[PDB]
């Protein structure tokens, strides 16, 4: 069947200043089929209170979801988004760069 | 260009239960409703505050249409699974987009009802709103089954009455958020990759609606070939984010401009890297 | 408001 591998972007809601509350977003788009597993990580380990949007899809029929959580950034803490799908042999871990 | 769209997705899980039906309704790029058949007691729920008001008949009835639609899709999969003699053990996806483009005079611009099987165009409703189009032989089988039923008559009445009428009501009920334009906030950045080149990345943030055009230009000439352009992404709070980037040889940064078109801006915005 | 019921494919 026709299968498309997810594009993943990891970013915050607003530009991140330390000690100021914000949201960590992990946006997954352009994938097919819909079944997909997504976890957000803090310094390696899972974050538990993660919400997500309802399954929708673009003009070319490919799916997108947003996984997000409130957080408070810190110079030392490292964040990421882990993403498993059929088209991947291995779960992809994408590091949050701070650039926006 | 105001719009309501419903996005249905039915996926088969042959060795683990009935297929799952999930539907989400948008007015433009703002979600207002969902139905998930894997929910505990499945009902159509509000996802925006400008439809929470609607009475019990409204919500009971939408739910009623949703449950009946989920039954037809399970059936629709079961049938289509036949029409390609596919094993009863691989998962399969049916997707549907139905909705309305509104006009200047509060009138119908364009109605939709299209589908796709396993991520691919299967059958669609034509512009006139009383004729169909298929992709292969297998969707000819459906075309007869839908002409016989007079589906394009009952969809035309839906998307010429109900959809336009109820869109207009949603736009008016959620005017504070649906019919504002919040144009983009912008900056340009410069990251060196080597001694001799740097990525220039033009950022648009805090915009609604999502439709936006970002482009890079070297002395007027678009750099359509060199411009990396991520998919627009939600900020989480109703606004969107996008960037466009172009690797420029250092020394020549001043010949580059970033051009930006969005509903919330009346003139194109032109932007450059100022050291 | 959602589309009305149509015969399966
Ligand atoms: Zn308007
Ligand atoms: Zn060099
Ligand atoms: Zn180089």
């Amino acid at each position: 069947m026709i299968q498309r591998t997810p594009k993943i972007q990891v970013y915050s809601r607003h530009p991140a200043e330390n000690g100021k509350s914000n949201f960590l977003n992990c946006y997954v788009s352009g994938f097919h089929p819909s079944d997909i597993e997504v976890d957000l990580l803090k310094n390696g380990e899972r974050i538990e209170k993660v919400e997500h949007s309802d399954l929708s899809f673009s003009k070319d029929w490919s799916f997108y979801l947003l996984y997000y959580t409130e957080f408070t950034p810190t110079e030392k803490d490292e964040y990421a988004c882990r993403v498993n799908h059929v088209t991947l042999s291995q779960p992809k871990i994408v590091k949050w760069d701070r650039d926006m | 260009s105001h719009s309501m769209r419903y996005f249905d997705t039915a996926v088969s899980r042959p060795g683990r239960g009935e297929p799952r039906f999930i539907s989400v309704g948008y007015v433009d790029d703002t979600q207002f409703v969902r139905f998930d058949s894997d929910a505990a007691s499945p009902r159509g729920e509000p996802r925006a505050p400008w439809v929470e008001q609607e009475g019990p008949e409204y919500w009971d009835r939408e739910t009623q249409k949703y449950k009946r639609q989920a039954q037809a899709d399970r059936v629709s999969l079961r049938n289509l699974r036949g029409y390609y003699n596919q094993s009863e053990d691989g998962s399969h996806t049916l997707q549907r987009m139905s909705g309305c483009d509104l006009g200047p005079d509060g009138r119908l611009l364009r109605g939709y009802d299209q589908s796709a099987y396993d991520g691919k165009d299967y059958i669609a409703l034509n512009e006139d709103l009383r004729s169909w189009t298929a992709a292969d032989t297998a969707a000819q089988i459906t075309q007869r089954k839908l002409e016989a039923a007079r589906a394009a008559e009952q969809l035309r009445a839906y998307l010429e009455g109900t959809c336009v009428e109820w869109l207009r009501r949603y736009l008016e009920n959620g005017k504070e958020t649906l019919q504002r334009a919040e144009p983009p906030k912008t900056h340009v950045t410069h990251h060196p990759l080597s001694d001799h080149e740097a990525t220039l990345r033009c950022w648009a943030l805090g915009f609604y609606p999502a439709e936006i055009t970002l482009t890079w230009q070297r002395d007027g000439e678009d750099q359509t070939q060199d411009t990396e352009l991520v998919e627009t992404r939600p900020a989480g709070d109703g606004t969107f984010q996008k960037w466009a980037a172009v690797v420029v040889p250092s020394g020549q940064e001043q010949r580059y401009t970033c051009h930006m078109q969005h509903e919330g801006l009346q003139e194109p915005l032109t932007l450059s890297w100022e050291p | 408001r959602y589309r009305p019921g149509t015969v399966a494919l």
